[PDB]
C-alpha cells in the first residue's frame, strides 16, 4: 500500500466508531487510485429464427 | 493528510500500530533531513558521514 | 408534526389509532382533491394530516359525518 | 531504538507533537502522536456493494425478484426482519413487503401504476408463493381447500 | 375472493380426477427438432394449455377472433398462458400404490390397522400373504403368511378363504375393515383392564377412530390408485441462452413413473409369470416412494451428478423449503444495499447516496413528472431520467421529504435493527448514519452494509412516520433504560469539559453567567477546566406542571458551565457538577425524558452529540508510548514471586507437598502478584498528577489519555489497562487447567515467541465460540418465536383475582434487584398495604409507576401481590392490565400490540453474548427463622432439626435484609429474634457429618440391635468410646436387612419416650453409615446426637426444553409418615401414610441422601431426596406460581451474571404459552386422560357450571411441554407447520381434517391478510362483526 501523515484525535466525530478520515490531498497525489480491468462477452448464435 | 480514531487504540489492544507510527516519523524525519541537506548539496562526503 | 408524533397520540388517546384515522384521512385528501382544513406551508399529503391531528380539528367520531351528510344531500339530489 | 532515531531525526523524544486546527488555527490542549503509517486500500470498493431496484428481474417458479447486485435483484427480506416488523405493529408495511413486493402479479402492476397516477392506494392479493405451495401438497394427493364463507 | 379458513384433508382418488383436465400417457416432454410440447405428453398443450397467450398449436384460431375455443386438428384450448399454472394432470396407475407418508412417519396405517411395522413392509415386497378374510376356524384376519406355508392353505383349502399378495391386499383390508364396531368395542373393554403401559396406545387408537368418525375420511383413500401431477410451470424446462435446456428433478421422477407404469401395463396382456409383475409392482412402489421422499424408505435416488434429486416434498420442507425461503423469508422490490458510514446529521435524518435515490424513488420521479407537465409520455419521462438532466433533481428534492424510509443491518436481533429515518440527499456514494443509533444497530464502521427498504402505500409511509421513527425509539422494548446513549467519543468530550485542576488557569474568578464564560474560554483567556463562581438560573415545576426559576451562585468549573446553555430549562444544576462519565449521561438523559418529555430529550441529546463532538475535536487526545506507564516495581514482583517458586520447586523435590499442593500454591502466589501489580499500576496512573499551585505540592487526579479513556466508560475498563501495563494474567490451554507459568510482559514490552504461543489458545477459543455459538443463539430465538405466535393483548382489564407473588433478591448474597426494580411496571392484584393497617394505596388496579415505587419505598413494604400474565385469565390472549405498563413508552399498553414477539426478541438479543460450613452475620439486624422447628442442645443455646428453615436478617423496619440457608441438624449459637450486629458466627455444623440428634431427652439404651446379623462389632483404636457399627445395604449382611435398625429412647423402667404434647412415637431409625457415638448404658440430653452420619447459553436454553435433570430431586406427592417397602431390587421403594389416605409407592434410590426417615412426617411438595429441581415435578406437585417464580429467577442469574437487565415480565409470557396443554381426569365432554388445551378447559366448563348444565364437564390438570414440542401442541396445523418436522405436521393434520381460522400472527403472513397485531387488529375486528352478524 501507501504511507503518510497519521495522526490519532477524534475529528468532530467524523472518525467515530472506526471510521477513517482522509485528505483532498491523498486524492490529488493519486496515491490509492486503482486499476480494474473488467471484460465482456457477446454471444452470437444461430437462432432457429 | 490521515486522521484517526485514538479510542480504538486500547481497547482493541493493538498497540503495535503505535510504535509503528513512531517508527515512521522517524524514518521521514531521516528522509526530511537528508533532502534538506541533497538540495543544498554541502558535500558528497559529508552525506557518506551522516 | 413533522419530526415526532408525541402530541398527536393524546388527542386519540392510542398509538395505533392514529394511522386507521390520518390515512383515513388522507384518501379523500388526496384523490378527492377535498380542501384541507390547515395551512399546507409546502408539505406532503400524510405530514399535513399528522399537522392537524397535533391541532385536533378530527377525530374518530366526527370524519363520519362531514361524509356522510355529503351522501345524505346526494339523496335528495337524486330523488 | 526508537527514541535515539528521534534524536537523530531532531524530533521529539516523547513521539507527539502539538498541532494547530485547519478551521480555528489554535493549539490543541494535549500534544497529539502523528507519524507514518502504512496504509492500505481493501478489495471491498464501496461501488460493488451499492446496489438498487425498483422493478427488474423475477424469478421463474417462485415469481419473486431474483438475488444478486450483478444480476440486478432486489434484497431478501427474511423472517428475521419480519419479526421485527410485527413486533412493531406495523401491519400493512410487513403486508407491502410479502404482496405488492414480491409476489403478486396482478398486484404489483397496479402497484406501479396507481403511483404514477400519484395515487398511493393499496390493493394486495394472494401472494404467487401461496398457490405453489397449494398446487405441490395437492400434488402430494393431500387434498387441501380454503373455507371460503 | 374472500376466504375464512384453510381446510386440509385427504384428496379422494374421484376429486382427484376432478381436480385433472387429462391423462398422461406419453413419458416424452418436448420435441427436439422443434420444441413444442407432444400431445399426450408431460406438457400436453390440450390438459394443461397453451404454450403461448391466446394462442392454439398450430394456428387455426388466434388472435382473439375466437376466444375460448379447442382448435379441432389438435385439440388445445385458446386462453392464456397462466392457466398452465393452475391445470393439473393425473396418473392411472394399474396396481394400487401405498403413499410413503402415512407409512413411514409416525405409522399412521400401522396404527390403523394394529399391525406391525415390519410385517407391514414384508408384504408390500411382495413377500408375506395377509389372510383378508377366514372363511374357516383355522386361519385368523390380518395373519402373516410364507409362501411355504400357504401352499398348505391352497392345498387345504382355496376358495374358502381369502388371502393374496401385495398392497391392493392392504387396500382391501382397509375396505372390509369397520371402525364404528371398533369403536364400540375397544371403549368398553378397555375401561375392564386399565393397563397404563397400554392405556395410551388405546387411547390412541380410540382417538384415530374419532377422528375418522367426523373426518368423512374414508381410509380407503390411502392407498394411491391415480396420481396428480404438477403444473408444467413449477416443473419448469427451460431452455438455456446456449442452446441447452435444465429442467426441475421433479420432471426426471415423472418420467421414471410413467415410464414403469405403462410397462406394467404392458405386463398384463403379455400375461406375465407373477414372479416378473411382483418385480415390476416393487418397481412402481418404489419409484412413487421416491417421487414423493427420495430418501426416505430406501436409497435415495439420484441422477446423473449421484446427488440425491429433491423430491417435492423436499420442496417444502427443511431451510430450503418454501415455508422458510419464499413465504417468510422473501426478496423484496423497491430496495437496495450499500456500506455505511458516519454523519452532524439529526437523529431523525439519513445520509442518501444521491444515486440510489433516483433508482428507488423512479416510479415516483415518473408519477410528480407527468404531473409537472414536463413530459407527456412516460417514455419522455425515462429517456431524461436516463439524461439525468437537472430538471429531475429539482423534483427530487420533494419527493424525498416528508417521506421515510427504512433503514434495516443484518442481522436484526431485536426490534430496534429496523428504524424510519427521513431521508437526506448525499452527493456520495455511502449511505450516513446517525451515530448515536449505531449502538442499536450493533454497527461499526469497519465495511458494514445496511440495507434500505422505502414503504409504498399511504400507510406505510404512514406507519413508519407514526410508529417507527428514530426519535419515537428512546427506549429498549426489554427495558426502560434509555438507548441512544453516547457511545465513545460524545462521552470523552464531556469528560474532558467536566473536569478539574487546581493549577490550570483563571480561578477564583466570580463570574455573572455561563455565556460570558464560553466566550472568555474561547477567547483562551480562561482554561476549560477552571474552578469559578458562576450566576446560574435553573428552572423546577414544583407547581402544577408550571416552571419556576431561581438565581444562585455556584462554585464549579468552565467546561461544566457551558453546559448549562445545553439542559433544556428543567434539570438541577447539580447534574452536571460532576466529572459526568458514561452512566453519568445515561441518567441524565433518563431523567430529562422521565421529568420534561419526548422533545426535549431528543433536542437535548442532539446537542450533547455536538458539543461532545466539538469539544472532543477542541480538546485533542491521542495515545503515546509514553502514556502506556509502567510500574517501577514490576520486576521486583516478578521476582519475588518467582522466589517462591523454587520454594515450592525444592519442596515438591523433597517430596514433603503434593502435586496437587504444588500447582495450588504456585497459582495462589501467581495471583497474589497479579493483584500487587495491578495495584501498583494503578497507582501511577489516576493521581500521577503532582502539580502545585501557591502551596507545597498537592495530588490531583490523572490526566493521561488512557486513564480518561478508561475512567469516562468510553471504550475498554481498568481490567485491560493491566493487560497494556502489567502482565497479561495467566492462560489456559483448550483443555480446561491452567499453565502456572505467566505471561510476566506486556504489550509495550512485547512478548515472548513461547509467550505469544500460549496466549493464541485464549484468542482463538474466544473467537471459536463466536463463530459457532451465535448459531445456538439464533435456533434458540427461531424456537422462543414460535411460541410466541398468538401473544397480543385482546383486553384491558379482564378482571382476574389474586396473581403473582413479588420480592428481593436477597436469597443468597446481597440484593442485586430491589422490590424498586422489579415492580416498575405492574398492576396489582389485591388491595396492598402499607405498614401501617388499613392504608391502601390501590383498588387492586393502579399502574406502578415512579410515585407508587416511591411511596412504597419509603415505607417498609416487602411483598407485594401484582397482576401477573400467568395469572391471565384472558382466553386466547391477554389483557392491559394483566401484563403491565410498556417498556418503551412508559404508558399503559393499549389493545392490539403484539408482546410474545417482542418478548422472544428481548431474551434472544443478548444470548449472542453470553456464551461463556459457618455463617457470619455482616450488619446489625435481627436474627430471624422461618418455619424452624425449636430444640434445645446440651449447652442452653438453640439447635435446629428441620431443614425447611432459613435463617433472616431483619432490620428495624421489619424487612427481610439478608437471608442464608441453614441445613437438617445444624448447631446455632444464639437464638431466634436476637438483634446482634455483624460479625457473628451464628451458624455451626459439620460440611460432612449429618447427624441423627434427638429432641426428647432421656435414657439411651441399645434397642432392636442384634450383633452379628445386621451390625458389626467395631471399637475406635485411639479413644475407646465407640458403639455398634450400622452399615448402608451394600456392606450389611442381608440376614438383618428386612428390619432397619430401630434405636428406640427408653427409660430406667424401658418406655419409649414420645413427643411432649403429641401421643405419636418418637424413635429413630438407623441408615447406612450410621455409628453410634455414645456406648451402651450413658444418656444423651436434648439437641444431642445418637449417630453421626458423614457426607452459559445452554444452561438457559435447555429450561425452555424441559430438559430433564440427570439426578432430579425426588419429592412428595401427599403428607403424612414417610415408610419403605421392598428393599433391594432394582431400586427401593418409598411407601407413603398419610393420616387419611392412601400406599404411594415408588422407586428411590437408597444411594442417594436423604432427609426424612422411617419415623418422620413429610408433607406433600419437600424435599426428601436431593439434586437439582425437575420443573415438570414442581408443576405436578406445586402450583404454576412456584414453577414461574422458580424460572425468573433461575434464567435472571445468567444475565445478571453478564450484566445485562431484562424485566422479568418478558420471562413468564414464554412461560404462559409454555403452560397452554391440559390433560383431563375426569370426564362428560371428551375422553378419559387425553392432552387438551388449557382454553378448551376453560370454555368447556363455561356451559357445565353456568345455568346451561348443572354438573357435567371435567376437571383438568395443567400441564408443560417443551418450547419445541409446545409449538406443536396447537389447534393450528399451518403455524407448526413452517418451524419444524413439516412432513409429520402435514400427516398429522390431514388424517386429522383439521382447518384453521387465521388466528396466529404469521397465519396471515403466509397467507398475505393483514397481521391481527395493532392496526391489523383494529382491522380483524370488523371482520370479527362480519361473521357473527351473518
Amino acid at each position: 500500500g501507501q504511507n503518510m501523515r497519521v495522526a490519532f484525535m477524534p475529528w468532530n466525530g467524523y472518525n467515530f466508531e472506526d471510521s477513517i478520515l482522509v485528505s483532498e490531498r491523498v486524492v490529488q497525489e493519486d496515491r490509492f487510485t486503482t486499476i480494474h480491468i473488467q471484460e465482456l462477452a457477446c454471444v452470437s448464435r444461430d437462432t432457429k429464427l | 493528510d490521515i486522521v484517526l480514531n485514538p479510542l480504538g487504540v486500547p481497547s482493541r489492544m493493538n498497540i503495535g500500530q503505535i510504535l509503528e507510527t513512531h517508527l515512521g516519523m522517524a524514518a521521514k524525519g531521516i528522509g526530511d533531513k537528508i533532502n534538506a541537506m541533497l538540495k543544498q548539496q554541502q558535500e558528497v562526503a559529508k552525506l557518506r558521514e551522516f | 408534526a413533522r419530526v415526532t408524533v408525541q402530541d398527536a397520540v393524546e388527542k386519540i388517546g392510542n398509538r395505533f389509532d392514529l394511522v386507521l384515522v390520518a390515512a383515513r384521512r388522507a384518501r379523500q385528501m388526496q384523490v378527492g382533491g377535498k380542501d384541507p382544513l390547515v395551512p399546507e406551508e409546502n408539505d406532503k399529503t400524510t405530514v399535513i394530516a399528522l399537522r392537524e391531528i397535533e391541532e385536533g380539528l378530527i377525530n374518530n367520531q366526527i370524519l363520519d359525518v362531514r361524509e356522510r351528510q355529503e351522501q345524505q344531500e346526494q339523496e335528495a339530489a337524486e330523488l | 531504538e526508537i527514541k535515539e532515531l528521534l534524536k537523530l531525526g531532531d524530533l521529539p523524544t516523547s513521539g507527539q507533537i502539538r498541532l494547530y486546527d485547519g478551521r480555528t488555527g489554535e493549539q490543541f490542549e494535549r500534544p497529539v502522536t502523528v507519524g507514518y503509517m502504512y496504509m492500505l486500500k481493501l478489495n471491498h470498493l464501496v461501488d460493488d456493494k451499492m446496489h438498487a431496484r425498483s422493478t427488474g428481474s423475477y424469478s421463474l417458479v417462485t415469481q419473486q425478484p431474483l438475488g444478486g447486485k450483478a444480476q440486478f435483484g432486489g434484497q431478501r427480506f427474511g423472517e428475521m426482519e419480519v419479526w421485527a416488523l410485527e413486533a412493531y405493529g406495523a401491519a400493512y408495511t410487513l403486508q407491502e413487503m410479502l404482496t405488492v413486493k414480491s409476489d403478486d402479479v396482478n398486484g404489483r402492476t397496479k402497484m406501479y401504476k396507481n403511483i404514477v397516477d400519484g395515487n398511493h392506494q393499496m390493493e394486495p392479493g394472494m401472494p404467487e408463493s401461496f398457490n405453489v405451495l397449494l398446487k405441490e401438497i395437492r400434488s402430494l394427493g393431500i387434498n387441501i381447500e380454503l373455507e371460503d364463507e | 375472493e374472500e376466504f375464512d379458513a384453510i381446510k386440509i384433508a385427504l384428496a379422494s382418488p374421484d376429486m382427484i380426477r376432478s381436480w385433472s383436465f387429462g391423462e398422461v400417457k406419453k413419458p416424452e416432454t418436448i420435441n427436439y427438432r422443434t420444441f413444442k410440447p407432444e400431445r399426450d405428453g408431460l406438457f400436453c398443450a390440450r390438459i394443461f394449455g397453451p404454450v403461448k397467450d391466446y394462442e392454439c398449436l398450430c394456428g387455426k384460431y388466434k388472435r382473439l377472433k375466437h376466444r375460448g375455443v379447442i382448435c379441432e386438428k389438435c385439440g388445445v384450448e385458446v386462453t392464456q398462458t397462466k392457466v398452465r399454472r393452475e391445470r393439473m394432470g393425473h396418473i392411472e396407475l394399474a396396481s394400487p400404490t401405498a403413499h410413503i407418508w402415512f407409512l413411514k412417519s409416525l405409522s399412521r396405517i400401522g396404527l390403523l390397522l394394529d399391525m406391525p411395522l415390519r410385517d407391514i413392509e414384508r408384504v408390500l415386497y411382495f413377500e408375506s400373504y395377509v389372510v383378508i378374510e377366514g372363511g374357516m376356524t383355522n386361519l385368523e384376519r390380518q395373519q402373516i403368511l410364507t409362501e411355504e406355508q400357504y401352499l398348505d392353505a391352497l392345498e387345504e383349502f382355496g376358495d374358502e378363504f381369502d388371502a393374496k399378495m401385495g398392497a391392493e391386499a392392504i387396500q382391501a383390508l382397509l375396505k372390509s375393515m369397520d371402525l364404528e364396531q371398533e369403536c364400540e368395542q375397544l371403549r368398553e373393554e378397555l375401561n375392564e383392564t386399565n393397563s397404563e403401559t397400554k392405556r395410551k396406545k388405546l387411547t390412541k387408537r380410540i382417538k384415530l377412530l374419532e377422528a375418522f368418525v367426523q373426518s368423512g375420511n374414508k381410509p380407503e383413500w390411502m392407498i394411491l390408485t391415480v396420481l396428480p401431477v404438477l403444473p408444467p410451470d413449477l416443473r419448469p424446462l427451460v431452455p438455456l441462452d446456449g442452446g441447452r435446456f435444465a429442467t426441475s428433478d421433479l420432471n426426471d421422477l415423472y418420467r421414471r413413473v410413467i415410464n414403469r407404469n405403462n410397462r406394467l401395463k404392458r405386463l398384463l396382456d403379455l400375461a406375465a409369470p407373477d414372479i416378473i409383475v411382483r418385480n415390476e409392482k416393487r418397481m412402481l412402489q418404489e419409484a412413487v416412494d421416491a417421487l414423493l421422499d427420495n430418501g426416505r424408505r430406501g436409497r435415495a435416488i439420484t441422477g446423473s451428478n449421484k446427488r440425491p434429486l429433491k423430491s417435492l416434498a423436499d420442496m417444502i420442507k427443511g431451510k430450503q423449503g418454501r415455508f422458510r425461503q419464499n413465504l417468510l423469508g422473501k426478496r423484496v422490490d423497491y430496495s437496495g444495499r450499500s456500506v455505511i458510514t458516519v454523519g452532524y446529521l439529526r437523529l431523525h435524518q439519513c445520509g442518501l447516496p444521491k444515486k440510489m435515490a433516483l433508482e428507488l424513488f423512479k416510479p415516483f420521479i415518473y408519477g410528480k413528472l407527468e404531473l409537472r407537465g414536463l413530459a407527456t409520455t412516460i417514455k419522455a419521462a425515462k429517456k431524461m431520467v436516463e439524461r439525468e438532466e437537472a430538471v429531475v433533481w429539482d423534483i427530487l428534492d420533494e419527493v424525498i421529504r416528508e417521506h421515510p424510509v427504512l433503514l434495516n443491518r443484518a442481522p436484526t436481533l431485536h426490534r430496534l435493527g429496523i428504524q424510519a429515518f427521513e431521508p437526506v440527499l448525499i452527493e456520495g456514494k455511502a449511505i450516513q448514519l446517525h451515530p448515536l443509533v449505531c449502538a442499536a444497530y450493533n454497527a461499526d464502521f469497519d465495511g458494514d452494509q445496511m440495507a434500505v427498504h422505502v414503504p409504498l402505500t399511504l400507510e406505510a409511509q404512514l406507519e413508519a412516520r407514526a410508529l417507527m421513527m428514530s426519535t419515537n425509539n428512546i427506549l429498549s422494548p426489554a427495558n426502560g433504560e434509555p438507548i441512544i446513549v453516547p457511545s465513545q467519543d460524545v462521552v470523552l468530550g464531556l469528560y474532558y469539559m467536566t473536569r478539574d485542576c487546581v493549577n490550570a488557569k483563571g480561578e477564583g474568578m466570580v463570574l455573572t453567567g455561563p455565556k460570558e464564560a464560553e466566550r472568555l474560554y474561547r477567547s483562551g483567556l480562561a482554561s476549560l477546566h477552571a474552578r469559578v463562581k458562576v450566576r446560574i438560573t435553573e428552572y423546577e415545576k414544583d407547581a402544577n406542571g408550571e416552571l419556576v426559576a431561581k438565581t444562585s451562585l455556584k462554585d464549579t468549573t468552565v467546561g461544566r458551565a457551558i453546559l448549562w446553555m445545553i439542559v433544556p430549562k428543567g434539570l438541577p444544576y447539580s447534574i452536571v457538577n460532576q466529572a459526568l462519565g458514561k452512566k453519568a449521561i445515561s441518567k441524565m438523559l433518563n431523567t430529562c425524558y422521565r421529568i420534561l418529555g419526548l422533545k426535549p430529550t431528543v433536542i437535548f441529546a442532539d446537542q450533547i452529540m455536538y458539543t461532545g463532538f466539538a469539544y472532543a475535536a477542541r480538546s485533542g487526545a491521542s495515545v503515546g508510548i509514553d502514556d502506556m506507564v509502567i510500574p517501577e516495581k514490576k520486576h521486583e514482583i516478578i521476582s519475588e514471586a518467582e522466589a517462591e517458586v523454587a520454594e515450592i520447586q525444592e519442596q515438591f523435590q523433597s517430596g514433603l507437598v503434593t502435586a496437587g499442593e504444588r500447582y495450588n500454591k504456585v497459582i495462589d502466589i501467581w495471583a497474589a502478584a497479579n493483584d500487587r501489580v495491578s495495584k501498583a499500576m494503578m497507582d501511577n496512573l489516576q493521581t500521577e498528577t503532582v502539580i502545585n499551585r501557591d502551596g507545597q505540592e498537592e495530588k490531583q487526579v490523572s490526566f493521561n489519555s488512557i486513564y480518561m479513556m478508561a475512567d469516562s466508560g468510553a471504550r475498554g475498563s481498568a481490567a485491560q489497562i493491566r493487560q497494556l501495563a502489567g502482565m497479561r494474567g495467566l492462560m489456559a490451554k483448550p483443555d480446561g487447567s491452567i499453565i502456572e507459568t505467566p505471561i510476566t510482559a506486556n504489550f509495550r514490552e512485547g512478548l515472548n515467541v513461547l509467550q505469544y504461543f500460549i496466549s493464541t489458545h485464549g484468542a482463538r477459543k474466544g473467537l471459536a465460540d463466536t463463530a459457532l455459538k451465535t448459531a445456538n443463539s439464533g435456533y434458540l430465538t427461531r424456537r422462543l418465536v414460535d411460541v410466541a405466535q398468538d401473544l397480543v393483548v385482546t383486553e384491558d382489564d379482564c378482571g382476574t383475582h389474586e396473581g403473582i407473588m413479588m420480592t428481593p433478591v436477597i436469597e443468597g448474597g446481597d440484593v442485586k434487584e430491589p422490590l424498586r426494580d422489579r415492580v416498575l411496571g405492574r398492576v396489582t392484584a389485591e388491595d396492598v398495604l402499607k405498614p401501617g393497617t388499613a392504608d391502601i394505596l390501590v383498588p387492586r388496579n393502579t399502574l406502578l409507576h415512579e410515585q407508587w415505587c416511591d411511596l412504597l419505598e419509603e415505607n417498609s413494604v416487602d411483598a407485594v401481590k401484582v397482576r401477573s400474565v400467568v395469572s391471565c385469565d384472558t382466553d386466547f390472549g391477554v389483557c392491559a392490565h394483566c401484563y403491565g405498563r410498556d417498556l418503551a413508552r412508559g404508558h399503559i399498553i393499549n389493545k392490539g400490540e403484539a408482546i410474545g414477539v417482542i418478548a422472544a426478541q428481548s431474551i434472544g438479543e443478548p444470548g449472542t453474548q453470553l456464551t461463556m460450613s459457618s455463617i457470619q452475620v455482616k450488619n446489625k439486624g435481627s436474627i430471624k427463622l422461618s418455619n424452624v422447628k425449636s430444640v434445645v442442645n446440651s449447652s442452653g443455646k438453640l439447635v435446629i432439626t428441620s431443614r425447611n428453615t432459613e435463617l433472616k436478617l431483619i432490620d428495624e423496619f421489619g424487612r427481610t435484609k439478608e437471608s442464608y440457608k441453614v441445613p437438617y441438624g445444624a448447631v446455632l449459637a444464639k437464638g431466634d429474634g436476637e438483634q446482634v450486629a455483624g460479625g457473628e458466627t451464628v451458624a455451626n455444623w459439620d460440611p460432612h457429618t449429618m447427624p441423627v440428634i434427638t429432641e426428647v431427652s432421656g435414657f439411651v439404651r441399645f434397642t432392636d440391635m442384634i450383633d452379628g446379623q445386621t451390625i458389626t462389632r467395631q471399637t475406635d483404636e485411639l479413644t475407646g468410646l465407640s458403639s455398634l457399627v450400622v452399615l448402608d445395604s451394600a456392606e450389611r449382611t442381608a440376614g438383618g436387612k428386612d428390619l432397619r435398625p430401630a434405636l428406640k429412647i427408653v427409660d430406667a423402667q424401658g418406655n419409649d419416650v414420645l413427643i411432649p404434647g403429641t401421643d405419636m412415637p418418637a424413635q429413630y431409625f438407623l441408615p447406612g453409615k450410621a455409628i453410634v457415638q455414645l456406648e451402651d448404658g450413658v444418656q444423651i440430653s436434648s439437641g444431642d446426637t445418637l449417630a453421626r452420619i458423614p457426607q452459559g447459553l445452554p444452561r438457559v436454553a435447555d429450561l425452555f426444553e424441559a430438559r430433564r435433570p440427570k439426578e432430579p430431586a425426588i419429592l412428595a406427592e401427599i403428607s403424612g409418615i414417610v415408610s419403605f417397602g421392598k428393599e433391594t431390587k432394582g431400586k427401593r421403594r418409598l411407601v407413603i401414610t398419610p393420616v387419611d389416605g392412601s400406599p404411594y409407592e415408588e422407586m428411590i434410590p437408597k444411594w442417594r441422601q436423604l432427609n426424612v426417615f422411617e419415623g418422620e412426617r413429610v408433607e406433600r411438595g419437600d424435599v426428601i431426596s436431593d439434586g437439582p429441581e425437575a420443573p415438570h415435578d414442581i408443576l405436578r406437585l406445586r402450583g404454576v406460581h412456584a414453577v414461574t417464580r422458580y424460572i425468573v429467577n433461575e434464567v435472571q442469574d445468567v444475565y445478571r451474571l453478564q450484566g445485562v437487565k431484562i424485566n422479568d415480565k418478558h420471562i413468564e409470557v414464554i412461560v404462559r404459552q409454555m403452560l397452554r396443554k391440559a390433560t383431563i381426569v375426569n370426564a362428560g365432554s371428551s375422553d378419559f386422560l387425553e392432552g387438551e388445551q388449557v382454553e378448551y378447559s376453560r370454555v368447556k366448563i363455561a356451559n357445565r357450571e353456568l345455568e346451561a348444565n348443572g354438573k357435567v364437564g371435567a376437571t383438568y390438570s395443567r400441564d408443560l411441554l417443551g418450547i419445541t414440542k409446545a409449538s406443536l401442541a396447537t389447534e393450528s396445523f399451518i403455524s407448526a407447520a413452517s418451524f419444524q418436522e413439516t412432513t409429520r405436521v402435514l400427516t398429522e393434520a390431514a388424517v386429522a381434517g383439521k382447518r384453521d381460522e387465521l388466528r396466529g400472527l404469521k397465519e396471515n403472513v403466509i397467507v398475505g391478510r393483514l397481521i391481527p397485531a395493532g392496526t391489523g387488529y383494529a382491522y380483524h375486528q370488523d371482520r370479527m362483526r362480519r361473521r357473527a352478524a351473518g
